[PDB]
RNA sequence: GGAAUACUGCCAGCUGGGACUGAGGACUGCGACGUAAGUCAAGGAUGCUGGCAUAAUGGUUAUAUGCCGCCCGUCUUGAAA
RNA sequence: AAAUAUGUAAGAAGUCCUUGUUACUUAAUUGAACGUGGACAUUUGAAUGAAGAGCUUUUAGUGGGCCAUUUUUGGUAAGCAGAACUGGCGAUGCGGGAUGAACCGAACGUAGAGUUAAGGUGCCGGAAUACACGCUCAUCAGACACCACAAAAGGUGUUAGUUCAUCUAGACAGCCGACCGGCCGAAUGAACUAGCCCUGAAAAUGGAUGGCGCUCAAGCGUGUUACCUAUACUCUACCGUCAGGGUUGAUAUGAUGCCCUGACGAGUAGGCAGG
RNA sequence: GAGAACAGAAAUCUCCAGUAGAACAAAAGGGUAAAAGCCCCCUUGAUUUUGAUUUUCAGUGUGAAUACAAACCAUGAAAGU
RNA sequence: GCAGUCAAGCGUUCAUAGCGACAUUGCUUUUUGAUUCUUCGAUGUCGGCUCUUCCUAUCAUACCGAAGCAGAAUUCGGUAA
RNA sequence: GGUUGCGGCCAUAUCUACCAGAAAGCACCGUUUCCCGUCCGAUCAACUGUAGUUAAGCUGGUAAGAGCCUGACCGAGUAGUGUAGUGGGUGACCAUACGCGAAACUCAGGUGCUGCAAUCU
């Protein structure tokens, strides 16, 4: 989270986070128009962590 | 009768399978192609320098 | 019947430029060429003799050779895949002195003037370079300069 | 006050595997994600923010 | 463009030796979150002055509550929408308790009666009517009279049970 | 699914144990590969390597090749480690000492080995003396010596030989070996 | 002017209902609760009660029902054709 | 004169200091290469990734291809002919598009549970005859990408909007004595725009928004939530494949073993392996 | 463009202007102005030897081409070519 | 092949009763081409005769609207296969 | 600073007009025996620096001058373009999303910089 000098090797250490589909849907109807449009795909900014923990 | 008559369709795909390489450079290239009076004087340059190590080294 | 040869499509290509035309400077006669030298590939349309093919044009490589008027060019291009070599001998008007490595000289000699500096104090060195990064918080003044508001125009035709 | 720009980004991909076109099937290897609903973390940089907006 | 709220958005180029302080600007933005409004900035700055988000920075943006959100309002609106084959522009009047229920009634309308998708709409300007008699549009008229009243004729009472024992009557 | 950054189910290009079946050979890996597990030595690991390898990658190591190999400077007294078959070679005239742990020595080279005084060790010998391979000076035979090897890569201009059944004149030196007929290569 | 409330967000806050799973098989690990003896939910289910041999339960087979399922082989860019 | 695409560099094979060789080179101890001896590492000199890097031999099939988006040539055009880039089909099932080579979603060992994608949720049919604002009445209405067509031109149908003109210095309709006046008391006149609908709109067996049927929809535009379920995602059991690690110091009955760990699993022609 | 016996639209002579608007065998494109054009002077590098390189390419052949080496020549005051 | 739209012009007068140049939007698949997907281990190839049924872009007949319809005749059109 | 021999970049240096130019240098100019070249001492050659001169070449300045060089949230974030959707439209086309982004236009300013050598109120 502070990023910082050992970044690149702390995070390449972790490995890819495999997470499951979002519990309680995308909230979009269509994922692959742009957040701003449709919804996902995307940056959405601070709404990557509801999406995120939903996923979790 | 008629058919096709050329494409590039698939072969930047097939050249990607084990492909693009690279030129696999050593240290010390080949001569090949260079100046004859140099690559002549240069021998009798080395065969020389070469008796400086066979003196000084005794 | 198709049409192939040398220079076919080099029309734009090998043309000079807009209002430089003629004999060619002497900067480029009085250049010098070692080995290892790293040059761009352009041709000159103005001399015919020891000129690149079209291929090369826009190509940089190390010369390999020095030779009277020319110099030996060893490019990487590719053929199926893979690069093989080519050597290409080219006259001093289609060659110049590239850029390229230029600075990167310019980079390591003053890296080698920033370590001394760590050397007669002791301070972190931060010699590898790092991109471009998020910048940083800050505070906007208010003072003299206050918010000016926009709406959108409407539609109105200008001719 | 205007804050620092986020130094760290989280990106899931929410893409399949399927039908991907080479430089953003490329990128998504360099980052890490090859499977659909994986995420890794980015140290925002505009190295790496060249490499998002083209995995975008 | 789903539920709406009102954006302060202020922005500026970003500031250069030559040029430090370079002048800000604000725009009130309806959208439905902050990624959209400040991405909406752009677009109608871009439409402007010179300058890309790229270019520039974004130094605020404050979400605009109603200042008198239980006091029924005459809303004046002005709109530049493209249609199917040029793109034209309008004043509405729409009644409603904000500038959000109003321009959230706006969309709809703009998409009922002319097919105009969020998109395709400029909102030039809302404000309130500021009189009464001031109001054109007689769609709003007809609601400022004196001691309004008038019934609801045929009442339509949803049921539960699929089955219903009596023959169902609308009085109201 | 997974986009796949490598191929699946590959198995690395490397034998395990030898293809051969001679049961003593068999038994001289069970024990270096008990040996490079259970030590520090990495001589132990290389041998385990090379006990695997085909009669093409273990080119007889001749006699002579042993000797130039003491004339090292420093390497003088070490016994020689040679993990395939040792051939006599008249060549040479004097011979020094040591001793050479071998695979097989053919009945020249065994010896002649002994005739300077020297040891013909076989392998868990040398493994006893030497549990950690120490001051051995391991040899290996040209495997690019080969017939086979010489016509490999024949193209244009590759200056190689051709697969060749006769040899002589009539044979392949016309058109396209010379400049007078037809081209040259 | 002093709150309240909404909205968004955090808690290594406390609790109720449902579902699937119990891989492993002496001890070795990291721990936590302990004044201590010791106890535990801490490197994968145990305790308790009952039910079954004219048999519970499981396999096969026939029939029925819900949904599904075009003829293989071949050539072919493309075959149920 | 772009965008996109494109050659090169970002080090220890580096940057320098010195001065030995030669038949080359210079006015020349000038050079040119190639050496001898010596100065400097710690971000060793961008990011990101690396499921390991390099190398060699041999040999199958193939050498009719086709499709989508985009750039593009010939042709009035074509489910026509011909190029470019990528993705696909072929060689591939799965969920969606009723139907379907190529579209959308997703690629496949055997299973359980959870969640989803594209697409849907009146009934056929799993899922709100859900909430919300409008529009639409069609004597073939309409109903969702690819996709299974309709145009110019019209409409005093209805809906919103624009412009110009008149109007509280009281108009416009109306009743009252061309024009004027009294009462009234806020609009009026014309030309336009584009929504839905209507005309334009003629073919041969009887028939297809997939089907019934739906009219403040079960239609069209828009918003907001709940819900349904793929061979995909997450968790776990099991089979196999590949990889890494431990282990006969033993005490039987297998060191090709036994044990621990991680990842992976589509397939025609074809190759190889174990049976 | 402005100027001279016959001499006229067109003969030969002059001056000024002239970035190439001409010429360079030919197709077309590129290139060239104290020249690559016009004109004159001298010559036979359109020669010997034998490798390397570019295009096409399989990195085969062939055609054409580029930079050298070793000779022996042409040209010029020369550097050069 | 069939039909629209604009309406310069025709029709004594008079655009549109009936017509209609220049243009322009279309439909149709009983024309001919274009193409080469299907069929070359075979789909009987012209016309007629016979018989059925469908289409409507209506020749007649039923009921109508329009006319440069006095009557008579004719012409344009609607519902009509 | 002027001036010249050799220059580098090769118009901010070119074109057109009109003025100004001390010192030195450059020229213009006098000469036709000799080498030399032409139809023609015009160009080329040689002699002289003596007979003459800034009129020109040349160097500067001036021009709401031509051209050229430069700048800018001037126009323009326009044209175009990379990526995206089961976006809109019968279509032709078009919008939006994440990015890259001109030329014309316009206003404004500028009109050679400079190397080695020599020389001069
Ligand atoms: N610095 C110690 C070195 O030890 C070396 O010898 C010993 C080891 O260091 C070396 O071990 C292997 C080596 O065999 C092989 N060729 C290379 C490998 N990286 C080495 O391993 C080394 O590095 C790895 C990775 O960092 C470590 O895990 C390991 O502990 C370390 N010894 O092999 C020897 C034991 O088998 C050399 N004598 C020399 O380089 C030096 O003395
Ligand atoms: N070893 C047995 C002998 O081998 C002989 O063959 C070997 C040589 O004698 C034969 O060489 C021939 C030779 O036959 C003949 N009489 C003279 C000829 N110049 C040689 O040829 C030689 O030069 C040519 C190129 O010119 C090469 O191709 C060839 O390899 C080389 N050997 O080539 C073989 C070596 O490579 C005979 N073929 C055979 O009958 C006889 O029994
Ligand atoms: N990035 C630095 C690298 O250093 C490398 O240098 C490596 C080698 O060149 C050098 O090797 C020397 C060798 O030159 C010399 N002729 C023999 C000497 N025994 C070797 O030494 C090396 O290998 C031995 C044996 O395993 C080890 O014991 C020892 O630790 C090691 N320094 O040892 C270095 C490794 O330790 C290379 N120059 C190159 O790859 C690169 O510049
Ligand atoms: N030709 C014989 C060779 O000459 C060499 O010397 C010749 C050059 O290599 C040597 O030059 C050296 C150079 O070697 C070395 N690597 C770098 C150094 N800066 C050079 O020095 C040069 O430049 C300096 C000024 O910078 C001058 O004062 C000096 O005279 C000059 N030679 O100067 C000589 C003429 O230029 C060495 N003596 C040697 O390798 C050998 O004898
Ligand atoms: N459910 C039927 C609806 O009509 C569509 O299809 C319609 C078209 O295929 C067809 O339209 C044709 C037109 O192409 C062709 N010129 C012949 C016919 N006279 C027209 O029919 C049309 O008549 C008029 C307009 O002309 C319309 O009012 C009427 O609704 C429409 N049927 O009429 C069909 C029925 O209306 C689709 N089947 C379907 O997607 C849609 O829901
Ligand atoms: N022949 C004696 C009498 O004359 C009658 O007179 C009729 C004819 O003179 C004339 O009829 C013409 C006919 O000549 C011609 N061949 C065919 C045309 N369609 C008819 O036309 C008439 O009749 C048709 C059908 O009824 C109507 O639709 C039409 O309006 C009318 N003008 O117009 C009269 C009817 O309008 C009839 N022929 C007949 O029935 C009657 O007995
Ligand atoms: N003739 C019919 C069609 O015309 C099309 O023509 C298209 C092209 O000429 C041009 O399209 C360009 C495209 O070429 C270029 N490579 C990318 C650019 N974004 C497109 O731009 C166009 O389409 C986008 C789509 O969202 C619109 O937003 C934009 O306004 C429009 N100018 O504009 C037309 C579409 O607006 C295509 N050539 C092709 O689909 C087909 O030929
Ligand atoms: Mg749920
Ligand atoms: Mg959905
Ligand atoms: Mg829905
Ligand atoms: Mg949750
Ligand atoms: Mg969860
Ligand atoms: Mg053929
Ligand atoms: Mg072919
Ligand atoms: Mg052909
Ligand atoms: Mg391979
Ligand atoms: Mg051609
Ligand atoms: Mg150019
Ligand atoms: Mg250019
Ligand atoms: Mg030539
Ligand atoms: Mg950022
Ligand atoms: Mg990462
Ligand atoms: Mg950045
Ligand atoms: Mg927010
Ligand atoms: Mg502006
Ligand atoms: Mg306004
Ligand atoms: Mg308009
Ligand atoms: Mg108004
Ligand atoms: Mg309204
Ligand atoms: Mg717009
Ligand atoms: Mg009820
Ligand atoms: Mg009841
Ligand atoms: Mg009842
Ligand atoms: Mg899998
Ligand atoms: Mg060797
Ligand atoms: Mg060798
Ligand atoms: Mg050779
Ligand atoms: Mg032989
Ligand atoms: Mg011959
Ligand atoms: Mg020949
Ligand atoms: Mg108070
Ligand atoms: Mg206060
Ligand atoms: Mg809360
Ligand atoms: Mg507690
Ligand atoms: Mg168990
Ligand atoms: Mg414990
Ligand atoms: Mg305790
Ligand atoms: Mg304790
Ligand atoms: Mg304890
Ligand atoms: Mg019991
Ligand atoms: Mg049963
Ligand atoms: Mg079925
Ligand atoms: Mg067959
Ligand atoms: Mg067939
Ligand atoms: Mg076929
Ligand atoms: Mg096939
Ligand atoms: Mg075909
Ligand atoms: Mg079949
Ligand atoms: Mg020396
Ligand atoms: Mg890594
Ligand atoms: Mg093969
Ligand atoms: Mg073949
Ligand atoms: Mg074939
Ligand atoms: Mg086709
Ligand atoms: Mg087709
Ligand atoms: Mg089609
Ligand atoms: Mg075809
Ligand atoms: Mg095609
Ligand atoms: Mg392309
Ligand atoms: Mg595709
Ligand atoms: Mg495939
Ligand atoms: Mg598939
Ligand atoms: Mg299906
Ligand atoms: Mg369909
Ligand atoms: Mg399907
Ligand atoms: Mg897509
Ligand atoms: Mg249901
Ligand atoms: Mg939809
Ligand atoms: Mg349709
Ligand atoms: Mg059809
Ligand atoms: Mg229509
Ligand atoms: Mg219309
Ligand atoms: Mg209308
Ligand atoms: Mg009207
Ligand atoms: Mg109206
Ligand atoms: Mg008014
Ligand atoms: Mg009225
Ligand atoms: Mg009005
Ligand atoms: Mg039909
Ligand atoms: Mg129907
Ligand atoms: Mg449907
Ligand atoms: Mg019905
Ligand atoms: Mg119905
Ligand atoms: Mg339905
Ligand atoms: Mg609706
Ligand atoms: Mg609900
Ligand atoms: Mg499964
Ligand atoms: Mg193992
Ligand atoms: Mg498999
Ligand atoms: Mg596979
Ligand atoms: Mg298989
Ligand atoms: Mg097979
Ligand atoms: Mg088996
Ligand atoms: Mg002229
Ligand atoms: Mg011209
Ligand atoms: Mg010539
Ligand atoms: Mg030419
Ligand atoms: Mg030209
Ligand atoms: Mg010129
Ligand atoms: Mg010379
Ligand atoms: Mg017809
Ligand atoms: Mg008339
Ligand atoms: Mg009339
Ligand atoms: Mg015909
Ligand atoms: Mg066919
Ligand atoms: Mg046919
Ligand atoms: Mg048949
Ligand atoms: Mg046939
Ligand atoms: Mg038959
Ligand atoms: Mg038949
Ligand atoms: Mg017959
Ligand atoms: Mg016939
Ligand atoms: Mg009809
Ligand atoms: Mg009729
Ligand atoms: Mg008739
Ligand atoms: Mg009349
Ligand atoms: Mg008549
Ligand atoms: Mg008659
Ligand atoms: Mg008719
Ligand atoms: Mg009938
Ligand atoms: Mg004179
Ligand atoms: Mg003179
Ligand atoms: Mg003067
Ligand atoms: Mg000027
Ligand atoms: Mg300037
Ligand atoms: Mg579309
Ligand atoms: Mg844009
Ligand atoms: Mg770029
Ligand atoms: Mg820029
Ligand atoms: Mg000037």
């Amino acid at each position: 989270i502070t990023v910082g000098p050992h970044f690149k090797q702390a995070n390449n250490f972790l490995w890819p986070f495999k997470l499951s589909n979002p519990s309680g849907g995308w909230g979009v109807p269509r994922k692959f128009k742009h957040f701003i449009q449709g919804g996902s795909f995307g940056n959405r900014e601070e709404f990557i962590n509801k999406l995120v923990k939903s996923m979790n | 009768a008629k058919s096709k008559n050329h494409t590039a369709h698939n072969q930047t795909r097939k050249a990607h399978r084990n492909g693009i390489k690279k030129p696999k450079t050593y240290k010390y290239p080949s001569l090949k192609g260079v100046d004859p009076k140099f690559r002549r004087n240069h021998k009798h340059a080395l065969h020389g320098t070469a008796k400086a190590l066979a003196a000084a080294k005794k | 019947g198709k049409s192939h040869g040398y220079r076919s499509r080099t029309r734009y290509m090998f043309q000079r430029d807009f209002r430089k035309h003629g004999a060619v400077h002497l900067s480029t006669y009085l250049k010098v060429y070692k080995v290892g030298d790293i040059v761009d590939i352009k041709a000159n349309g103005s001399i015919q003799k020891g000129m690149p093919h079209k291929f090369y044009q826009g190509k940089t490589g190390v010369v390999y050779n020095v030779t009277k008027s020319s110099v030996g060019v060893i490019i990487n291009k590719m053929v199926g895949n893979r690069y093989l070599e080519k050597r290409l001998n080219l006259r001093v008007e289609h060659i110049k002195h590239s850029k390229c490595r230029q600075e990167f000289l310019e980079r390591v000699k003053a890296n080698a003037a920033k370590r001394a500096e760590a050397k007669a104090q002791g301070v972190a060195v931060q010699l590898k370079r790092q991109p471009a990064q998020p910048r940083e918080s800050r505070i906007v003044s208010t003072e003299g300069n206050v918010p000016q508001t926009l709406a959108p125009v409407p539609y109105e035709t200008f001719i | 006050y205007v804050e620092a720009q986020h130094k760290l980004v989280f990106v899931v991909r929410i893409k399949g595997i399927n039908k991907i076109p080479p430089k953003p099937r490329k990128v998504l290897q360099l980052l890490r994600l090859t499977r659909i609903n994986s995420g890794t973390f980015v140290k925002v940089t505009k190295a790496t923010l060249e490499l998002l907006k083209l995995i975008e | 463009m789903a539920h709406f709220k009102e954006y302060q958005v202020i922005g500026r180029r970003l500031p250069t030796e030559s040029v430090p302080e370079p002048k800000l600007f604000r725009m009130r933005i309806f959208a439905s979150n902050e990624v959209i409004a400040k991405s909406r900035y752009w677009y109608f700055l871009q439409k402007l002055h010179k300058v890309k988000k790229a270019s520039g920075e974004i130094v605020s943006i404050n979400q605009i509550n109603e200042a008198h959100p239980t006091k029924v309002k005459n809303f004046g609106v002005w709109v530049r929408y493209d249609s199917r084959s040029g793109t034209h522009n309008m004043y509405k009047e729409i009644r409603d308790v904000s500038r959000v229920a109003a321009v959230e009634t706006l969309y709809q309308d703009m998409a009922a009666r002319h097919r105009a998708r969020f998109r395709s709409i400029h909102i030039l300007k809302v404000a309130e009517i500021e009189k009464t008699a001031d109001v054109k549009r007689q769609y709003v008229k007809q609601f400022l009279t004196k001691d309004l009243k008038f019934p609801l004729p045929h009442r339509v009472q949803k049921s539960t049970k699929t089955f219903s024992y009596k023959r169902p009557s609308t009085f109201y | 699914g997974i986009d796949h950054t490598s191929k699946q189910h590959k198995r690395s290009g490397h034998r395990t144990a030898p293809k051969s079946d001679n049961v003593y050979l068999k038994l001289l890996v069970k024990l270096y590969t008990f040996l490079a597990r259970r030590t520090d030595a990495p001589f132990n690991k290389v041998v385990l390597k090379a006990l695997f390898l085909s009669k093409i990658n273990r080119p007889p190591v001749s006699v002579s090749r042993i000797a130039r190999a003491l004339k090292q400077e420093g390497a003088a007294n070490k016994t020689v480690v040679v993990v395939g078959t040792v051939t006599d070679d008249a060549r040479i005239f004097e011979f020094p000492k040591t001793t050479v742990a071998a695979l097989r020595f053919t009945a020249g080279a065994r010896a002649k080995i002994v005739k300077a005084g020297g040891e013909c060790i076989t392998l868990d010998q040398l493994a006893v003396r030497a549990p950690k391979g120490q001051n051995t000076l391991i040899l290996r035979g040209p495997r690019n010596s080969r017939e086979a090897v010489r016509h490999f890569g024949m193209g244009p201009h590759k200056g190689k030989a051709p697969r060749i059944l006769s040899t002589g004149r009539k044979f392949e030196r016309a058109r396209g070996r010379r400049r007078s007929k037809g081209f040259k290569v």
